[PDB]
């Protein structure tokens, strides 16, 4: 945690339902969005970090 | 693994989005389909309704 | 010389700018773009906003 690892994604499509469909998960607390609405959004730029 | 449920280890991601007052380069699954000209009509232009 | 009327033009000009001005305040509001909250937040959250 003191050196996490973070992943660009652009220029590519998703379903974020292929994520928040999975009961794998112990939390799932997104901010500024509903995880259900994402599919509906574009962004410029996501940042996966780890 | 002895460790309680809260002293255990978790994996965590964090993904964060950004849509600036620029072009959009991630958009989610939802398919296009023909415009519509003169006509009232409801749009989504990358995230722009 | 006309200065009296003009000012009547003015003030009318400064108060209507000023209430459209404000439509693109935030006033704590994640966007002041209603259609935003609308394509980012469902009814319980958005509500709220």
């Amino acid at each position: 945690v003191y050196a996490w690892n973070r992943k660009r994604i652009s220029n590519c499509v998703a379903d974020y339902s292929v994520l928040y469909n999975s009961a794998s998960f112990s939390t799932f607390k997104c901010y500024g969005v509903s995880p259900t609405k994402l599919n509906d959004l574009c962004f410029t730029n996501v940042y996966a970090d780890s | 693994p002895t460790y309680g449920v809260g002293y255990q280890p978790y994996r965590v991601v964090v993904l964060s989005f950004e849509l600036l007052h620029a072009p959009a380069t991630v958009c989610g699954p939802k398919k296009s389909t023909n415009l519509v000209k003169n006509k009232c009509v409801n749009f989504n232009f990358n995230g722009l309704t | 010389a006309l200065g009296k009327l003009q000012d009547v033009v003015n003030q009318n000009a400064q108060a209507l700018n000023t209430l459209v001005k404000q439509l693109s305040s935030n006033f704590g509001a994640i966007s002041s773009v209603l259609n935003d909250i609308l394509a980012r937040l469902d009814k319980v959250e958005a509500e709220v906003q």
